[PDB]
């Protein structure tokens, strides 16, 4: 099955507490200088990936998906040559 | 049991801000609040729960003007 | 899978089989090749069964002129039902391997209790009730009344079988009891009588040991036609005890009282006959003067003229004289005495009843009973037993004794005296099997040394080989615990058996073992008194509470229904997370009937060497006869029977499917040099000094390790 | 004596009775995985290859000819806090508890409002929860600006409009969903 997913972008204050947007984290929550958002929740988040606390939709960064692509690209096993087999490469590549 | 009512007392001590909002939402009338809830010894007891004879006997011979340890004795004696 | 067996290439269904199977087959083949009987042992049931069937079938296909039929016998019908399904599977493979059907037939026989389909007897569940009604339904008078076409409840399946079922014999195939009943229902033929008839046109026949040991049923199935056929026992390790028991008969006060009530019923029947007509019944008098079935064997029974008992009055008077003498001799208040010749001599002296007419007591009884058109034999059974006993004791007693006990068994004293005609040898009783059939193979598991058997049974073994399981992993782990954690010997000595420390050591051992062994565990006790005493001691202590708290516990009793329910609950407890513990007496009927499998008796505990009360008269008569006649020492045979019965109850943990099991013996006696030699080779070779004298703690530790090592795949 | 066994087995029997209530991997276009979200003269290669080969004629030069304090100081000054490369508040306190009060309130209120908001659900009970949610949104919009007015008048500095934006966006979703539902209808 397919799944609807959200790919927000982390946003920060322009320069050292300037043009900031004071807010607390959704995760005694502290103030947030910068953080991710949600197009629907519009609530700022400090840690990703996480499920929406409101919409019930998963928010995640693109590298987190690629972290799983090794499962989709299983590496082919290298053939064993325990003997030297006259391989002139004394140094392992 | 009045669990519907008791839940308010249960959450009165579990989380103050949660209960403070539950009250302010009605004190300041932010929304209709009744909708809220639509979305959100062991010796005798183990024997009583396990054996039919004690289950029936305790229901009829429930301790009155006596000590429960006496009922325990009446069973194991 | 073609197997390069010594005599020929044998087709086999499974692509892989273990090395010991080849040895067992090529070894067993020697019995066929040598045209003689032999004995051997093999742990696995299914493996030795399928290999046996494959070997004998291939041999039969190769030498059908040499072996006409195969006779196989096993402990019980539930086992027989599985074996006959394995034969069908083998035949299905053989048909697939051959690519075509062959003229081959195999079937399993059983008593009318199970093997019946008649609606009137179907609600009956007691075997004697079903048999009595079936006999009545098949009786000549009912058949005659049926031929009269008058209103009569009759066995249509019998009439249609006698008419059509007899006319057409079943061509080929394998028919299980459930399939035979369905076949009988579909064909409208009596499964029992159809199966009995099919024996005349069948290559393989399957039935239990009593269908071969009791001459009445055995003779009908072991006819002279099988003069060149092979008979094989697969688990008759107790063939001696079953044979002797099948020959022994017990008489009691209530039995005689029932016989008297039956006798009065016979008298009333004779009056009813005499007031109606006796001349028609005197047609039998001619053949009688000319000259259920008796338990007397083929060579012992004879159609000799019954003697002075020539009339119903003579027979009833003769029976009255005997019953009065038996009651008198039974009611005598005295110590237990054995009168093998003296009982017969006493009968002749005290009541002048000669052995010659008495020899025909059962013969005349059946003839008279038949001519009397009785309703059914179920109620007359005690009188028939008395008549069978009377002819038996008067015919021969060389292998028997008469024991008189002022009280019933299982009780210290009761005002119900009993008399036993205790048998004492299997050789003479089983002699016809070895004399008529060309080969007899004694196969079994938990089989104590083979060389004792040629002494108890008269046979010249062609084979004397003990096989041991061959596997990539030690699926079975025998171990002997000789010392308690309290640095005390755990031996079950008669005086030490009652020691609270030994009792406590068993409770601690069981508490720890029941906690570490997964699913179902079973423990065997020497007797109900010690078991109850032990349980009571554990109940006074915390031991029993800790055990039950750790896992549910069940205890077996003499009641079949209660034990059946408890065993089913024990098994159901093992299915669920609760698990259960089963405590039972080694000699109990449950131990000889139950089969242990993975998670159903995963570990078996034996508390002490199972020695029967050596003061029991039955043991005394049996043991002294073996020493006097067969020269076996008292402690030799007594230990052999204890070793055999222990292994039998404990070795059942391994049955098939390659499932692991644990066997712990809580007695240093088993670790003794002689007891070790009496232990079966497969157990003896898996047993080792590291597990030969383990402490209770060491047993739990080695068991936990073994369980960890067995949980992974092979 | 036997009653002990009978009772113990009855117990285990009653405990049991009480415990009994009445695909290979497949692909068609795998090269697309190699890029992910990443988006998308021949003589210059030869010239660059030849020119660089002649550039590799000098190696192991003098550190004092390689670098200079003017260049180095320019880097350090650029990396200084005031430089081109160096990039570099809980003032209200009572508002802190008010913000938590509001955040908890808005969080609780919005979970329900969104519980079935994104799903279409053209069904009577599922559409009524939409309407009931919208009415509740109209209800919260009455009280939330009143709290805002308190914050605005009390603070009159360092405004906190984030909380308001969740409400305003829910209305944008409200008007878009309402208009879309009416358009689809
Ligand atoms: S004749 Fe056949 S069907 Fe009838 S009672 Fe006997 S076995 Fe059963
Ligand atoms: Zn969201």
């Amino acid at each position: 099955s397919l799944i609807r997913m959200g790919f927000p972008q982390h946003t920060i204050a322009s320069l050292s507490d300037q043009d900031a947007k004071p807010s607390f984290s959704m995760a005694e929550p502290g103030l947030t200088l910068g953080g991710y958002f949600c197009p629907q929740c519009r609530a700022k988040y400090c840690e990703l990936p996480v499920e929406c606390k409101i919409c019930g939709l998963t928010l995640v960064s693109a590298p987190h998906l690629a972290r799983s692509y090794h499962h989709l690209f299983p590496l082919d096993a290298f053939q064993e040559i325990p003997l030297e087999e006259y391989n002139g490469e004394r140094f392992c590549y | 049991a009045n669990k519907e009512l008791e839940e308010k007392n249960r959450m009165l001590q579990e989380d103050p801000v949660l209960f403070q909002l539950y009250k302010d939402l009605v004190v300041s009338q932010v929304i209709s609040a009744e909708e809220f809830w639509a979305n959100r010894s062991d010796i005798i007891e183990s024997i009583f729960r396990t054996y039919p004879a004690v289950k029936m006997k305790y229901a009829e011979n429930v301790p009155h003007n006596m000590t429960e340890k006496e009922f325990w004795t009446r069973f194991f004696q | 899978m073609k197997l390069n067996v010594d005599g020929l290439l044998v087709y086999f269904p499974y692509d892989y089989i273990y090395p010991e199977q080849f040895s067992y087959m090529r070894e067993l083949k020697r019995t066929l090749d040598a045209k003689g009987h032999g004995v051997l042992e093999m742990p696995s049931g299914t493996g030795k069964t399928v290999s046996l069937l494959a070997l004998i079938m291939a041999y039969q296909r190769a030498y059908p002129l040499e072996v006409t039929k195969l006779i196989y016998c096993s402990r019980t019908v539930p086992e027989i039902e599985k074996v006959i399904e394995e034969l069908r599977k083998l035949l299905n493979f053989y048909e697939k391997q051959e690519g075509e059907k062959l003229p081959f037939l195999g079937l399993a026989l059983s008593s009318r209790k199970n093997l019946c389909i008649h609606p009137e007897v179907t609600p009956l569940r007691f075997g004697k009730d079903v048999d009595g009604k079936c006999h009545s339904l098949t009786a000549s008078y009912v058949r005659a009344q049926y031929q009269h076409d008058t209103s009569l409840p009759h066995c249509r399946f019998y009439e249609e079988f006698d008419a059509h079922g007899r006319e057409v014999p079943l061509p080929a195939g394998i028919y299980n009891l459930d399939d035979l009943k369905a076949l009988g229902r579909r064909q409208g033929w009596c499964p029992y009588f159809l199966a009995r008839y099919s024996i005349l046109h069948a290559n393989v026949v399957v039935y239990s040991y009593h269908y071969l040991l009791d001459p009445k049923i055995a003779d009908l199935v072991s006819k002279e036609l099988a003069r060149k056929a092979v008979v094989v026992f697969d688990e008759a390790h107790n063939i001696d005890n079953v044979c002797i028991d099948s020959m022994s008969v017990n008489l009691t006060r209530r039995t005689l009282d029932r016989c008297q009530g039956n006798l009065e019923t016979l008298q009333k029947t004779v009056l009813r006959i005499k007031e109606t007509d006796e001349q028609r019944l005197r047609d039998e008098y001619r053949r009688l003067v000319e000259g259920a079935n008796p338990v007397l064997p083929d060579e012992v029974l004879q159609e000799a003229v019954p003697g002075s008992i020539r009339t119903a009055e003579h027979f009833l008077g003769f029976l009255r004289r005997l019953l009065e003498y038996v009651k008198w001799r039974l009611r005598v208040q005295h110590v237990v005495q054995e009168s093998p010749p003296a009982f017969l001599s006493g009968l002749a002296q005290r009541v002048c009843i000669q052995r010659k007419p008495l020899r025909f007591c059962a013969e005349r009884l059946r003839s008279l009973l038949h001519t009397l058109e009785i309703t059914d034999l179920a109620d007359f059974s005690p009188l028939t037993l008395l008549a069978n006993f009377a002819t038996l004791v008067s015919t021969y007693a060389k292998g028997f004794t008469i024991i008189i006990e002022p009280f019933d068994d299982r009780t210290p004293t009761i005002a119900n005296p009993i008399l036993h005609f205790s048998c004492m040898d299997a050789s003479l009783a089983i002699k016809p099997v070895f004399e008529r059939f060309q080969s007899v193979i004694i196969t079994s598991g938990t089989l104590s040394p083979l060389d004792i058997y040629p002494k108890i049974l008269d046979f010249h073994p062609v084979t004397m080989a003990t096989f041991t399981m061959t596997l990539a992993r030690v699926c079975l782990c025998p171990m002997i615990i000789g010392r308690g954690n309290d640095q005390v010997a755990i031996s079950s000595k008669f005086e030490t058996r009652e020691d609270i420390a030994v009792i406590r050591n068993y409770g601690n051992l069981l508490l720890e073992m029941s906690a570490v062994v997964p699913d179902g565990i079973v423990a065997f006790f020497t007797s109900y008194q010690y078991m109850e005493s032990t349980v009571a001691s554990w109940y006074e202590q915390g031991i029993l509470e800790n055990i039950q708290r750790n896992k549910l516990l069940f205890i077996e009793t003499q009641d079949g229904a209660e034990t059946s329910v408890a065993l089913e609950k024990y098994q159901e407890a093992c299915e669920n997370g609760r698990g259960a513990i089963l405590l039972s007496v080694a000699r109990g009927k449950v131990s000889e009937g139950i089969d242990f499998v993975h998670h159903y008796g995963r570990a078996v505990i034996m508390f002490g060497v199972p020695y029967v009360y050596t003061q029991s008269r039955i043991l005394k008569a049996r043991l002294e006869y073996l020493r006097d006649q067969f020269q076996i020492r008292e402690n030799d045979f007594l230990t052999f029977d204890a070793m055999r019965h222990a292994a039998q109850c404990v070795g059942r943990a391994i049955r098939g499917k390659t499932d692991y099991g644990l066997m712990v013996f809580a007695d240093k006696r088993f670790a003794r040099g002689d007891k070790r030699g009496k232990l079966p080779r497969w157990i003896q070779e898996h047993l080792t000094d590291a597990n030969l004298n383990l402490t209770v703690d060491e047993g739990v530790q080695v068991a936990k390790y073994f369980l960890r090592q067995m949980a992974q795949p092979f | 004596n036997a009653a002990i066994i009978k009772r113990f087995n009855h117990h285990s029997a009653m405990v049991l009775a009480a415990g009994l209530r009445k695909i290979a991997l497949n692909l068609k276009k795998s090269d697309r995985y190699y890029h992910g979200p990443t988006p998308i003269t021949s003589q210059d290669i030869i010239n660059s290859f030849q020119s660089i080969r002649q550039e590799m004629e000098a190696y192991t030069p003098k550190l004092t000819q390689v670098l200079s304090s003017s260049a180095a100081s320019s880097t350090i000054t650029a990396l200084s806090p005031g430089g081109a490369l160096m990039q570099g508040q809980m003032v209200p306190n009572d508002i802190q508890s008010e913000l938590k009060h509001l955040y908890v309130a808005v969080g609780e209120l919005l979970r329900h409002f969104w519980s079935c908001f994104p799903v279409n659900t053209p069904f009577l009970e599922e559409k009524v929860v939409k309407m009931k949610s919208n009415l509740e949104r109209f209800q919260v919009t009455k009280l939330c600006p009143f709290q805002e007015k308190i914050r605005r008048q009390y603070l009159s500095t360092n405004l906190v409009s984030h909380i308001e934006e969740m409400l305003q966006t829910a209305y944008n979703k409200l008007h878009t969903w309402q208009s879309r539902r009416l358009m689809k209808k």
